[PDB]
């Protein structure tokens, strides 16, 4: 995932992790 | 000002994160 990438293996801000979400 | 999450917490923080999912 981008996501596992962005918040896993690194840190992410919240609004980084709120972007990866569908909409 | 981060967040870090892998496995099921990242999986739990998109859940509660995003409105309409993440499939």
């Amino acid at each position: 995932r981008g996501v596992v990438d962005s918040c896993c293996r690194n840190s992410c801000s919240f609004s980084t992790l709120r972007a990866y979400c569908d909409s | 000002n981060s967040l870090r999450a892998c496995g099921p917490a990242l999986m739990d923080m998109l859940r509660v994160a995003c409105p309409n999912g993440f499939n």
